[PDB]
Formats: structure tokens, sequence, C-alpha cells
């Protein structure tokens, strides 16, 4: 069985170079072609290049020729992708992928096409520094009280880097929950919202707490969201 | 460079329907080395077809590939729930391999207008000196939707951002969230904050608003 | 045409 394991997500400053590793086990590391494919957020797949270890035969896409180096370490069955002069547009998930084979086992005839993929590695090119988010309430509209559907949520803003996870009432509440993809603000920090719609009548027979977790900054907030009361 | 064109980029189909995806090459693909991959949100791509028509062991036989030269087709006999995803073709008939831009096969369902909600900034955030106004468009279909922010009826630009969820696995709708951000000081110079929504399911724009300090 | 993608086939 062929399994490809890549190094963890990494934040890289503009202009720097990044190195992503891919450790293989199973089949044959040396005799099958290993390629690298990336995918920027919301975009398609793009073949960057590949390498055949046995004879160190590299093959790069013109678009990356001059900024890329792909190497293979046969003693550890590890392949490496190096990308220089990083720009924000290089922010993407990078995958290594090995050619598939025909027949039973994993030592049959190579098929060229990519049958084995690593889990991917998110590379974020930015000048931002790690930062925990503030978690603000999106209070249920008082102009919906009796009967109907009410909406409430939490605004998790100004954090870096990705990712942030959000659950409601420690996972007991999932129906009607929508946790949106984060957006990257002009400041270079992220922001996301999580909302849930519920029966207006439940605003008095149930509490709502969004559980926010941002591991990099060790921010772990359990924010209770309730109707806002105002005088006059 | 061989350009692979996948058109249309999106196919809205019903569960169980048949599906045919086209991949056209700018020039002949060497030895029919055309491959198809499937990719679901958050997951890595998965090989479905290689050599234009060969299906690896493990891949459901409801997927089949045909064609040669410059015209290829991926056929899905019947769409199971897990088949709604994105499909990419790739040519490797020459050293410079390329992928098509992909075709998203989503679930077609009855039109549904969005439920719109507007949230003023929390007092907690105000104390910090910033003001975020959020607008939620909930459970709508099709995906196309548009949001316009109006403060005292003045159209806003450059101060808002939005994102959309993936199609819901249960009711096949989409949801969108948009945030309008202003400094506390600027927030207090205006009175009416409104979110105007347009969608195929609305015969006319839907506006939700609140007045600062009310 | 010398297809880099056909090299491992030749070697196999």
């Amino acid at each position: 069985q062929v399994q490809l394991v890549q190094s963890g997500a990494e934040v890289k400053r503009p202009g720097s170079s990044v190195t992503v590793s891919c450790k293989a086990s199973g089949g044959s590391f040396s005799t099958y072609a290993l390629s690298w494919v990336r995918q920027a957020p919301g975009r398609g797949l793009e073949w960057m290049g590949g390498v055949i270890p046995l004879l160190t035969i590299t093959n790069y896409a013109p678009r990356f020729q001059g900024r890329i180096t792909i190497t293979a370490d046969r003693s550890t069955s590890t392949a490496y992708l190096e990308l220089n002069s990083l720009r924000p547009e290089d922010t993407a998930v990078y995958y290594c992928a090995r050619e598939g084979t025909t027949g039973w086992g994993w030592l049959g005839k190579p098929i060229g096409a990519f049958a084995h993929w690593g889990q991917g590695t998110l590379v974020t090119v930015s000048s931002a520094s790690t930062k925990g988010p503030s978690v603000f309430p999106l209070a249920p509209s008082s102009k919906s009280t009796s009967g109907g559907t009410a909406a409430l949520g939490c605004l998790v803003k100004d954090y870096f880097p990705e990712p942030v996870t959000v659950s409601w009432n420690s996972g007991a509440l999932t129906s009607g929950v929508h946790t949106f993809p984060a957006v990257l603000q002009s400041s270079g920090l992220y922001s996301l919202s999580s909302v849930v719609t519920v029966p207006s009548s439940s605003l008095g027979t149930q509490t709502y707490i969004c559980n926010v977790n941002h591991k990099p900054s060790n921010t772990k907030v359990d924010k209770k969201v309730e109707p806002k009361s105002c005088d006059k | 460079e061989i350009v692979l064109t996948q058109s249309p980029g999106t196919q809205s189909l019903s569960p169980g329907e048949r599906a045919t995806l086209s991949c056209r090459a700018s020039q002949s693909v060497g030895n029919n080395k055309l491959a198809w991959y499937q990719q679901r949100p958050g997951q890595a791509p998965r090989l479905l077809i290689y050599g234009a028509s060969s299906r690896p062991s493990g891949v459901a036989d409801r997927f089949s590939g045909s064609g040669s030269g410059t015209d290829f087709t991926l056929t899905i006999s019947r769409l199971e729930p897990e088949d709604f995803a994105v499909y990419y073709c790739q040519q490797y008939g020459q050293s410079l391999s390329t992928f098509g831009q992909g075709t998203k096969v989503e679930v077609k369902r009855t039109v549904a207008a969005p439920s719109v909600f507007i949230f003023p900034p929390s007092d907690e955030q105000l104390k910090s000196g910033t003001a975020s106004v959020v607008c939620l468009l909930n459970n709508f279909y099709p995906r196309e939707a548009k949001v316009q922010w109006k403060v005292d009826n003045a159209l806003q630009s450059g101060n808002s951002q939005e994102s959309v969820t993936e199609q819901d696995s249960k009711d096949s709708t989409y949801s969108l969230s948009s945030t309008l951000t202003l400094s506390k000081a600027d927030y207090e110079k205006h009175k009416v904050y409104a979110c105007e929504v347009t969608h195929q399911g609305l015969s006319s724009p839907v506006t939700k608003s609140f007045n600062r300090g009310e | 045409g010398w297809n880099w993608f056909d090299i491992t086939n030749w070697g196999k």
C-alpha cells in the first residue's frame, strides 16, 4: 500500500523560500515518478513539476522554471519541493503525488496518471504575525421574538494564521449551523463568522454558546450569545 | 502548452441523473494520455480514469471515460450523493502536463430565496474602536446571489467582504455571509445601515436594516 | 516526442 506523508502547514514571509517534504512508504520510491501539484484557494489544480529519483530526472513546468527545485532522497524515501521568491499568490495547498500502477500490488506497470496523493501542505505567504481573534456575538434579532425562525452567531475576527474551528454548545448543536470560510482583510488578518438559525421560541428554553479554537495563539473562547437588552 | 477546456464549468443535475463532462484539448493529446480526477471540499484529488478510458481498481464502474485526440468525455451513469464534486481532466501526453480548470457538478433543486438577517456591531466590539456589521443570506438556491451595503442609502465600496458555504449535504442550499467594517468614529456618523439582497428567487430586492442607537 | 511521463515505463 502506498502512503505519502507531507510536512505541516507553514507561514512564509514574502521573498523567502519554502521547502515541503513528502515521505513515501510502500511500493517503490526510486522507480516511480513523483510530481508536485498546487491549488490556490478557490482555484484549480496546477502541475508544477516532478522527479524520477533513480536517475534524478527532473521536469519542471515553464511557469516555475527558475523558481523551483525538486529533489529526492532515496535513503529516506523523501521527495522535496523548494519554491523561491515567494509572493502572496503562492499561497496554496501543495500536494505531492506518485504515479499509479496496473494490476494487484503496487509494483506493476506505471500509468503516469497520479494515483497516490499526500494530504497536502498549506503554505501561507504573508508578513503577518500570529494573533488570536476576538469573538463577538451576533445577537438574535429582538424583532422576531414570537413565532418564526431566529438567527444568531459569532464573529471571529482578526486572527492569524488559519485555521480556526468553531462548534456550538460543544457539538450538541449542528442542525442549521453555517460556519463560513474566512476572509482575508486588508490588514492581512483573517475573519470568519459562524451562524445558526433556530425557532424563535427556543431563545428562552435554550442557551447558545459558540466554542472557538485557534491553536496557534492558544485562543479558546466559549462565547454565550443571547438577546441584547436595551432601555428606551 | 496544451490548453484543456472544461465547459461548462458547472453542471446542476438531479440525484440519480446521468452526467457527461467534456474536456477539449487545444491540440492532439499524445497517446491519449488523458486522466480524470475527482475532488471534494477539503480533500485531495482522486484518480478516476487514466489513458482516457482506463479505470483503476476501486473506482466505481458508474464512471467511464471515452474519446481521443482532442475531444474527451467523462461519463457518470448515475449520480450518487457522493458524486457531486469537482472534476478535473489532465493531459500528460508530453513533458509539460496540464489540467483543465475543472467542472463542478452540483445538486439541482427547487429555487429557494434567501432568508436575510442583519446584525449590528456588538457593544463589546464598539469598545475596541471598530464596528462590524454582518448580513446573512440563509439557505438559498441557486448559488448566484448579490449583496449591496447601503449606509444612509449611500452605496458602499471597498469596506466589505463575503464568503459562501459549500452546498448543504441535506437541503442542497447555499448560505452567504458578508461583513461591513468601519471605524467606531465613522460608524457613529451615520444612521441607517442596510443590506440589500438580489436573487433569482426574489422578484424584487429584499432589504434588511437597523438604525444605529435604536 | 520524448515524454518524461513515459520514462518509468521504459525502465520498468
